[PDB]
Order: structure tokens, then C-alpha cells, then sequence
RNA sequence: AUACUUACCUUAAGAUAUCAGAGGAGAGUCCUACUGAUCAAACAUGCGCUUCCAAUAGUAGAAGGACGUUAAGCAUUUAUCAUUGAACUAUAAUUGUUCAUUGAAGUCAUUGAUGCAAACUCCUUGGUCACACACACAUACGGCGCGGAAGGCGUG
RNA sequence: UUGGGGCCCUUUGUUUCUUCUGCCUGGAGAAGUUUGACACCAAAUUCAAAUUGGUGUUAGGGGAGCUGGGGCCUUUCAAAA
RNA sequence: ACUUUGCUCGUUCCCGUUAUGGGAAAAAUUUUGGAAGGUCUUGGUAGGAACGGGUGGAUCUUAUAAUUUUUGAUUUAU
RNA sequence: UCUAGAAAGGUAUGUCUAAAGU
């Protein structure tokens, strides 16, 4: 038999026909996916210090660490180091999602521009977006957006759009 | 009959275990795996140098020796001395048997004499 | 097997006249129904005529240029046909127990109480209690929508999307059976 | 370092073996897990070798001193077939009593585990 | 007899495997190493590697892996026209058996 | 049969970059569309390291599985489920 | 959560230490909260057993790294072939030599690669424990403080 | 209960067993300790709020009781000289 | 070896007597095994015992010495 | 000639039906 040991569900007799066919099921990926957040969150999470192992200080340190002066330190109630530990959280969160990406909106109407930056048509990984798209079997799934596509073509050439500045453009 | 099991009836037995490259291996033998993966505590290994003034010895063998580590440095010879080797069962070509073993009690098989008698 | 020149000897010792009923003629033709149908839930079983490469590929060197053997049609064309006319009688059973949902006794009183709630602005009132009565059939609908699928006579649904559609074609039952619809088409044209 | 007589290579988890293979290479690395085809898979393994040119210092005639290529592989698998013997370098981080404690606080996690899903389905 | 050799041996029951063991040693090719066993003449073995030796087999199995007694080993080397013959006495042996080649059986 | 800790782990690894040596002596390295049971991978939008160092680019490549001489996985299967020693199995079917 | 539809699939065999004795169940098997010995594991518990555990009476030190710097360091050594033209030493698929066309494929690197040696900087790790600022030793050295890490050996 | 001295406070989220209150002129107060409690990650319903799914935390030191084992001693009993 | 009769040496005690015998303990003591208690020192302290499995995982045996790991094409050699 | 009763589940999938306010 098999058993998903992210999943905690067992399986009948192990064939790769049904193993593969839970290993793309919708609801072992959000199992997963839960799974190795939580792991990567409790490795950062995890403050180990080193162990402190504190020597006898000596004398001529004595007298002058005595007679520096002494400095106060300054410590919060509970209510404030929670709330300053939730924004720092999520500053840290934002910095680690976040990125520039100013030359894709700057190059916006460039003659080569789809052949690019569509990230589509790109002939390293253009046949990968398309192959790994998803079936979308549920009807549903597309039925719930009414936006457009937006599907800029790769045939696309430099007579369209001839004055950049006329077809309404935005500042930086 | 199966010969590995006479072999794991030798325990904690100094052998000299001829390995494919060349290298020879020589400790104390331990628990034998049943594919013939032997342990052995208290290694010499030694890489045995051809004894013509002309000739090479096994390069692939000399850079394994020196790369256990504990190759004991100033010595003239491929001398590496370990403790705890665990070698790899198809590697072994042949193994020299200490000389104080009584063969004529080591050898009886007790499976294939139990299936002659109770058959 | 296990080891894997063991599968590979089985597969070799069963490479290695040609008439009689030793050899499932129906096979030697091409598709077997009782083997494109051996794992899945329409199990027959197995099929009871054995199964061999070497009359295969002979045959397939005797329809190559030799000659064909029309006693091989026929029985083929006898099997196949009983296995689509009873399958005609499953889907009609199919069919029967949608109208046999449809013909549910207290969904009829229920409907008939909404139709006798359908009885100018007199058609504009019925017009609004019959869309009322139409979302009612359709209620009833909503509990089901089910069509048959009209070759393998399985079940299927409209609002459902093309692509689980699409899961659903590429099956074991209804390739197998669109196999079996095409060759009796093939046998029908060709006998007349 | 000094390894238990009676000590395989099931018994030797977390500790940093030194994987000798077929081609003179070494794979420094923290063992985690073995097969009956011994093919072991080493955390944080560090392919070294002897170059081809200073090969002939090791050959037989201050001490020697070679210079390896150190080469950084992170959570290698290894292929048995190529493996040719197996050498203990490092203790674990842990000691052994503290894996101990460690080892039966992770199997009564284990029962609570087991023991709340039970009770949850069966609510 | 035929009907352990004609079946596949995954068809054969337990009774039946050890059966064909003791009918290939005793009717087979390795009734050569049977016979020198019992018989006490010394075999003459060309291992892979070209080393020769020349033993008494104590005992066999089924892989050719061999326990031998009193090894005579002759091997020879070259860098050459330099050329020369060596030998090495070894008392008691287990030779792993994917290395052999020719076992002989002298007269 | 049973697989075991490497090529389970092995089988963890799809979808990912990975990095594997063949015994011929070249590096490929590629996101690993399907492993099989014998180690014998597939690998996409891989660069292709010959021998003696001259890389190139193919788009899919399928190794032979006795080839492989070591495959190296992401860092992060370190916390894979399957290195953990106490679990505790629900119930067979 | 419930329900229906459809897809995919339905399990290699045997065993759980050995030897020996005693007893019994219709020559061998099986059994004994039967009996001895051997092996193995766990748990305790021990050895004048072996190895290791970092200054403050000072600004130090040990083991391991650096996929760190000086550093284009110092010394060497490499950078495609053909068909032809003009000349050309020349057994070759005009090889050698300067210039060009055309043709195969053609990892980048030449601040590279290989060899050699030093200096500086930065990481990670631990009993930074207790008592003491002392005259020991041929059977060479009270190993006669509390612990901790790892191994050896013995008993229950 | 108070006063003085020494050492530590990197305990960096100022004791890290949790929650609430709280602090360098201080080392503190309450509540809680496993069919539970608490911290956090994910998502869709268009702020939060809610549920469902996952990963973790639930500690260290001392003392009375009962108990497993070892060494020494005393008393008794059976056996060997 | 049992058995009896007297002599001699002798552990301890008594008696005829401090020559020496008679009687008793067949002893004082040492070792091994067991119970009790003294004290020292070390560990545990919320789960444990019996039974049942068309129960999970380990290890072994056999398919398995025939292309995918363990019964050899990596000592570079003709 | 020695008495044939085939499983019953698992995962993946869509759709229906439904439960929420301020
Ligand atoms: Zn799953
Ligand atoms: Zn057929
Ligand atoms: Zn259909």
C-alpha cells in the first residue's frame, strides 16, 4: 500500500496511476503547502543562543567598567512588545515579498517588448507557463472572474501604437 | 549452502581482507551483513607498493587512501590507520582467514543439516 | 513479476492449421471485448478463448497480403453485436430511470399543485405562476441534471465544463465501447 | 574519535561519515538515512578530491601536505552502486541523553497526536 | 529431474529448491568442484585479476565463493622488457567468487 | 516492493531544481518532472554540463537510472515528514 | 457537513534466537509460565579502567572552517582546423610561414588555469567548575575534589 | 521582616513553562498546567469578527512519601572445614 | 570403610588431676546462600499486567549469481 | 465421484444542497 504521510491518509495498492493522481490532488497541495510554511516558519522562528559560558572578569576590569558609569535600559509592557512584534513581522514579511519592477512598467511600449517581458513568449521558459497552466476542470473556476485577458500576442509589431504620447500614458 | 554464513560465525578475528583495487584491509572483524558487508574495528589499511622499480601503483586506490583521512602522514608507505572501517560487500575479492581456526567445526552448516535430516 | 526477466520470459514464451475454437478469433481480428474491458467495473471476467502474439502478427502478415478468413468476421461480428444491443437495453434502462425520476409520483402532485397555481394581465399572472412552475421543473433539475452519455450510457451533466467532459471520454469504458460502436458500424456497412 | 564496537550502519544516524566511492572522491557529510541497497543520504556532504597533478605527492618516497577540492552539495542522495566504504568522522550535535529525552518527548507528541484526531473523528 | 529444470524456478516450491541445489552441484558443471572437493586434488584457479593460484577446495557454493587451503598464489608483472615472476604462500583462504574465471581440476 | 528514506525522498522532489552527476561523469540539472522507483528521472529546461566543462542547453532529458551517481535535492527536505523517527500511523482500511 | 456523477485501483510466500536433554500428542513433525548451556536486546549497577573538557596573577589560547582579503601576489604554460590564392620549408588531409576568401563545429575564462609560500581579518565549538600560587621524582612521578562527553570490561 | 557587600542580568520579546499586569531609582503581582490551555501559518466568504485545515509549546531546580539497584555493618538461619 | 579395646598429641569447657586420661561441645573461628534491620549513595515516580488481532514498523529466509545497486569490465594493460 | 456463491472499500473529480451576521 502507500500512505501520505503529509496527507495522514492511507491508499490501497500502490499504483502509479492513483499515487500520481493524488499527488496533484488539490487538497494534499494545501496540506503540503501548510506543511512546509509551518517547517520554513519554525526554522526562522527558532531563536537557539549560543550557550554562555562567563569567565571571571579581573580586576583592572573591575575598576574601570566600575567606574565607567552605569546606563539605564529602557523595557516595554506585554500589550506593547506583542503589538511591536506583529509589525515587525509583517515588515519583515512585506520586504521578503516585495520587488522592484520598474523596468517592466518602463518599457511598456518598446518594439520588442513582447517577445520579453510577457513572460509567455520568452523562448527559455516559453513552453513551460503554457504546459504548466492547469486543466481548470471546474467550470466555475473560470466562470467566477468577467475580467479580460489581456493576452498580448508575440506576432505583435512596431507600426501599432505609432505616438506613445497621444494613446493616454501614465507618469511614473 | 550459503558461504557467508561461515563467515559470520568468525567474529572478533583478525583477517586480511584483499579488496578489488588492490588495497588491503587488516582489523578486527565484526558483525558480517548477510551480502557479505563486513565491519571491521581496528584497521591497518595498506596499498602494497608493486616491488618493481618501473611499474605504478593504483592511482584511484592512492587518492581513496590518502582521502579516509587518517593516513598516519610522515610514513614512507600507504599506510592509512582507522578505527571503525565499514566496507562495502562487492568490493571484498578475498579474504585470508586466520591460520588458528579449527575449519573442521566452523564449517558444519547447521540449515543445510537440518534440512537433510528433516527431510 | 519481481524479478524482471521474469515478466520479460513471460512475455517471450508467449511470443513463442490456425483454426478452432483454441484461438479467440475476435482478438485475432483486433479488440477483444473481454480484454478492453478486463480491469475496469464492466468486468466480464476473463475472456475464455485464450489470447496469443505469434497467430497476431501471423494474421497480420495474412491480412498484409495473403488472404482474409470471412468464418473471422462473422463470429466477430456475432460477438460484437450481442455486446451492443444489450448495452442498447442498458442505456434504454438508463433513460427509463430518469423518466422514472421524471415520472416520480409526489414530484407529480407537487408539479400539479403548481399547475393548477399556473391557472392581458390574466397571461401576464400565468405567465409569472409558469416561470414560477418552469424553476420548479428546473428545481427538479437542479436535484439532478443528468443526461446519458449515449455510447458507453453512463451518466453526464451539462453544466459541468468541457474539460472533466474530457476526463470523462478518455476513459477505459467509453473508448472501449466507442471501439466496439465503430467496428459494428464497419460490419453493418459492409455486410449491406 | 572512537565509535562502539557493536555499532552499524542503522545505529549511526546524525552522526558525519566520510563516504569513500569508486573514483577516490570522499562525501563529508551528516548521515540521515540508509536502504538495503546502502545508498546513503548525506545532509550537508562536501565532495572533495586529489587532483591529477597532485597525485604524485602522495606517491611513496616535514609531513605532506595536499590541496583538495572542496565542493559544496547540499542534502545529497548517493547511489549505492558507486559507495566503497564508510568511515565515522564526527559525533552528533546532540549527546546521547538528551537524545534520549528528546526521543520519547517526540513519541508522547506522537500519541497526543494520534489520540486528538481519533477523538475528533469520532466527533 | 525434468520437472525442476523444465519450470521456472519462481513455479518451484521450497522442497523443490533445495532439490535443484543438490541436483546442479551433484549432476553439473560444478561437479568439477565437487569432485576436487571430495576427491582432494588440487584445483588451479585464473582469478580476474591475473593472479593464478593453486589450492584444495574445503568447501563451495553456489556463486563459486570458496573456502581453499594451503594457496600457492603466482602472479606476474612487467614494466617492459623488465619482466618477473612472484608467488605468495597463503595458508587458509576465502576467495570471493565473482572473480574467478577457469577453475581447473589437475590429473 | 518497499522503497525506503532515499528514493522516497527522491520522489519528494518533483517539481523542484535539481542536481545530478551521471557516472559518465556529466551534470545535468533541471526541474525534475517525474522520478521513477529505480531512480531513473526525468529532467526540464536543463543545462547540460559535459565532461570535460562545455555546457549546453537541452529541453527535456531522460537519464538511464543506473547512471546517477548523486542527486541533489533542494535544502529544505531536510524537514521532510519522512526523517521522522516516532509516527504514528492512524489505522490500515 | 450531506448527496449523486465520472476517473483510477484492488494485496510476493514463510518466520521471530540457537544447541542439547526430559516429558507428552498419530521415522520425522509439534508443544511444554519444562530444564541446562550459548547468543542477543533493554534497564539498572560497578570498577584507583582509557581519552578529552580554554588566560584573568590576564587582553591571551586550542580544534575546525572561510564557497575571506592582500591578489592582475611570485614562477611557468595555453588560446580551433580546412579549400584555395601570392610566395613556401616540404612523406599527409600544402602540415610548417604572413595575408585574405570560403567551410565544420565552436562553455566562459587569459585580471584565467596549474604549481609555491606567507601575512592579515572574520566565523563556529567548550566546566571558560571547585580547591590552590605550593618544591616532586626510579617501581618515574599520592590517577585520593565535584561533575560532564565518548569508548573498553565485568555483574545483577 | 530589614540592611550591607560580591557575582549575573546577552534574560537582547529583560527569565523563555503559558496568558494578563509590569521593570534598570529593578530582580515584581495575579491567573493557569494535557479528553485541556496557549502561540502562530494558511485560505474563501469583499476590513477586522467568524469557522475549516496545519505546525508547534505545555519547562528548569529543590524537599516529604512510596519504590528499583549497589557498597559497608549488625542480628538470625542452613551448608562446607 | 564400619567396629571395639588401651597409648600418644591436641581446639574449648568440666571431672578424676594439672603428669595424664575420661566425658561433653562433636565446639571458638573462616567461607557460601537466604531473611531482618542500621547507615551511605544512586535512579524512578502516571501509567503498568493478561488476552485478541484478515494491526503498523523492524530483522531474517526464499524467489534473487541474467540489462536498474550486493557474486565485478575503473590496478589502463594490448 | 470429495459438495463452485467475487468482494467491499481508497484516493482523485465536478455539480447539487446548505449553513452567517455587524
Ligand atoms: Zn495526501
Ligand atoms: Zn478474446
Ligand atoms: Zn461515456
Amino acid at each position: 500500500r502507500y500512505y501520505c504521510e503529509y496527507c495522514h491518509s492511507y491508499l490501497t495498492h500502490d499504483t502509479l496511476s492513483v499515487r500520481k493522481s493524488h499527488l496533484v490532488g488539490k487538497n494534499h497541495l494545501r496540506i503540503t503547502a501548510d506543511y512546509y510554511r509551518n517547517k520554513a516558519r519554525d526554522i526562522i522562528n527558532k531563536h537557539n543562543h549560543k550557550r554562555r559560558h562567563i569567565g571571571k572578569r579581573g580586576r583592572k576590569e573591575r575598576e574601570n567598567s566600575s567606574q565607567n558609569e552605569t546606563l539605564k535600559v529602557t523595557c516595554l509592557s506585554n500589550k506593547e512588545k506583542r503589538h511591536i512584534m506583529h509589525v515587525k513581522k509583517m515588515n519583515q514579511k512585506e520586504l521578503a515579498q516585495t520587488s522592484i519592477d520598474t523596468l517592466k512598467l518602463l518599457y511598456d511600449g518598446s518594439p520588442g517588448y513582447s517577445k520579453v517581458f510577457v513572460d509567455a513568449n520568452r523562448f527559455d521558459i516559453g513552453d513551460l507557463v503554457k504546459a504548466s497552466k492547469l486543466p481548470q476542470r471546474a467550470n466555475e473556476k473560470s466562470a467566477h472572474h468577467s475580467f479580460k485577458q489581456t493576452s498580448r500576442s508575440r506576432d505583435e509589431t512596431c507600426e501599432s501604437n505609432p505616438f506613445p504620447r497621444l494613446n493616454n500614458p501614465k507618469k511614473l | 549452502m550459503k558461504l557467508v554464513n561461515f563467515l559470520k560465525k568468525l567474529r572478533n578475528e583478525q583477517v586480511t581482507i584483499e579488496l578489488k583495487n588492490g588495497t588491503t584491509v587488516w582489523g578486527t572483524l565484526q558483525s558480517v551483513s548477510p551480502q557479505m558487508n563486513a565491519i571491521l574495528t581496528d584497521v591497518k589499511l595498506t596499498l602494497p607498493q608493486p616491488r618493481l622499480n618501473k611499474l605504478n601503483s593504483n592511482g584511484i586506490a592512492m587518492a581513496s587512501l590518502y582521502l579516509t583521512g587518517g593516513q598516519q602522514p610522515t610514513a614512507s608507505d600507504n599506510i592509512a590507520s582507522l578505527q571503525y572501517i565499514n566496507i562495502r560487500g562487492n568490493t571484498i575479492r578475498q579474504i585470508i582467514l586466520p591460520d588458528s581456526l579449527n575449519l573442521d567445526s566452523l564449517l558444519v552448516d547447521q540449515k543445510q543439516l537440518n534440512s537433510l535430516r528433516r527431510s | 513479476m519481481s524479478t524482471p526477466a521474469a515478466e520479460q520470459r513471460k512475455l517471450v514464451e508467449q511470443l513463442m492449421g490456425l483454426h478452432d475454437p483454441k484461438i479467440c478469433k475476435s482478438y485475432l481480428v483486433g479488440e477483444c471485448p473481454y480484454d478492453l474491458f478486463q480491469g475496469t467495473k464492466q468486468s466480464l471476467g476473463k475472456c475464455p478463448q485464450m489470447h496469443l502474439t505469434k497467430h497476431k502478427i501471423q494474421y497480420e502478415r495474412e491480412v498484409k497480403q495473403g488472404k482474409t478468413f470471412p468464418e473471422f468476421e462473422r463470429e466477430y461480428l456475432a460477438i460484437l453485436s450481442r455486446f451492443v444491443n444489450e448495452c442498447n437495453g442498458q442505456i434504454s434502462v438508463a433513460l427509463q430511470n430518469l423518466k422514472h425520476t421524471a415520472e416520480e409520483r409526489m414530484k407529480i402532485q407537487q408539479v400539479t399543485e403548481e399547475l393548477d397555481v399556473l391557472d392581458l394581465i390574466s397571461k401576464r399572472k400565468e405567465v409569472a405562476k409558469r416561470v414560477r412552475n418552469i424553476t420548479e421543473n428546473v428545481g427538479q433539475s437542479a436535484q439532478q441534471k443528468l443526461q446519458v452519455c449515449e455510447v458507453c450510457g453512463a451518466y453526464l451533466s451539462r453544466l459541468d465544463t468541457d474539460r472533466r467532459l474530457a476526463d470523462h471520454f478518455l476513459g477505459k469504458i467509453h473508448l472501449g465501447y466507442v471501439k466496439m460502436r465503430e467496428d459494428y458500424d464497419r460490419l453493418m456497412k459492409n455486410n449491406r | 574519535i572512537q565509535v562502539a564496537h557493536s555499532s552499524r550502519l542503522a545505529n549511526l544516524i546524525d552522526y558525519k561519515l566520510r563516504v569513500l566511492t569508486q573514483d577516490g572522491r570522499v562525501y563529508i557529510g551528516q548521515l540521515m538515512a540508509f536502504d538495503k541497497h546502502m545508498n546513503l543520504v548525506l545532509n550537508e556532504c562536501i565532495e572533495e578530491r586529489v587532483p591529477k597533478t597532485q597525485l604524485d605527492k602522495l606517491r611513496p618516497r616535514t609531513t605532506l601536505n595536499i590541496k583538495v577540492e572542496k565542493r559544496v552539495l547540499g542534502l545529497t542522495i548517493l547511489r549505492g552502486e558507486q559507495i566503497l566504504s564508510t568511515v565515522v568522522e564526527d559525533k552528533p550535535l546532540l549527546s546521547k541523553k538528551e537524545r534520549l529525552v528528546r526521543d520519547k518527548k517526540e513519541k508522547k507528541q506522537a500519541q497526543k497526536q494520534t489520540k486528538l484526531r481519533k477523538e475528533k473523528e469520532k466527533k | 529431474s525434468s520437472q525442476i529444470i523444465d519450470r521456472p524456478k519462481h513455479e518451484l516450491s521450497r522442497a523443490e529448491l533445495e532439490e535443484l541445489e543438490e541436483f546442479e552441484f551433484k549432476h553439473g558443471p560444478m561437479s568439477l568442484i565437487n569432485d576436487a572437493m571430495v576427491t582432494r586434488t588440487p584445483v588451479i584457479i585464473s582469478l580476474r585479476n591475473n593472479h593464478k593460484i593453486i589450492a584444495r577446495v574445503k568447501a563451495f557454493d553456489r556463486h563459486c565463493n570458496m573456502v581453499l587451503e594451503n594457496v600457492k598464489e603466482l602472479w606476474t608483472e612487467k614494466k617492459g622488457k623488465n619482466v618477473i615472476n612472484r608467488e605468495r604462500f597463503i595458508s587458509k583462504l576465502f576467495l570471493r567468487g565473482d572473480s574467478v574465471i577457469v577453475v581447473l581440476k589437475t590429473p | 516492493t518497499m522503497n525506503g528514506i532515499p528514493v522516497k525522498l527522491l520522489n519528494e522532489a518533483q517539481g523542484h531544481i535539481v542536481s545530478l552527476e551521471l557516472t559518465t561523469g556529466a551534470t545535468y540539472r533541471g526541474k525534475l518532472v517525474e522520478s521513477e522507483d529505480s531512480m531513473n528521472v526525468q529532467l526540464r529546461d536543463v543545462i547540460a554540463t559535459e565532461p570535460q566543462g562545455a555546457v549546453t542547453h537541452m529541453d527535456q532529458i531522460f537519464v538511464r537510472g543506473s547512471q546517477i551517481k548523486f542527486i541533489v535535492v533542494p535544502d529544505l527536505l531536510k524537514n521532510a515528514p519522512l526523517f521522522k523517527k516516532n509516527s504514528s500511523r492512524p489505522m490500515p482500511p
